[PDB]
């Protein structure tokens, strides 16, 4: 199989953790 | 291409946290590609297929344990290399849980960034 390297994307959240 | 959401789970609490509590859940989907790649993006990753990693708080700059739950894991279709990387691949069309790894972690109030590298494999 292969990899398609123009589909990769970074994605990123912020996780709260709250008293 | 792949179309990817990154979504926080609610009511995560400071304190002591139940083992392998859920924090995110990755989606991904695709009309054209079967599966996909995921891998953490950070400065303490800490295994060899990136699926646990460290993440810092924010205000803090605590750590905790982040990755794949195991039975994410489990769902794995194989272990694959690119350019000598180990990526797991998963089936698209089909959602993971990110958690808080190991035993039960002691996570300090804080806001903690969460980045994922997702990319499109065909088998």
């Amino acid at each position: 199989g292969s990899f398609l390297p123009n589909s990769e994307q970074q994605k990123s959240v912020d996780i709260v953790a709250s008293s | 291409d792949l179309t990817v959401s990154l979504i926080p789970v609610s009511g995560l609490k400071a304190g002591k946290n139940a083992p392998s509590a859920k924090i995110a859940k990755l989606v991904v989907n695709s009309t054209t590609l079967k599966e996909f790649g995921v891998r953490g993006i950070s400065n303490n990753v800490v295994d060899s297929t990136g699926t646990a990693w460290r993440v810092a708080g924010k205000n803090t700059g605590k750590e905790i344990g982040v990755g794949l739950s195991s039975d994410s894991l489990r769902r794995s279709d194989s272990t694959e290399k690119w350019n000598g990387v180990n990526w797991m691949t998963f089936n698209s069309n089909d959602t993971l849980d990110i958690v808080l790894t190991g035993p039960a972690q002691n996570v300090t109030a804080d806001t903690y960034p969460i980045t994922l590298d997702v990319v499109g494999y065909q088998p």
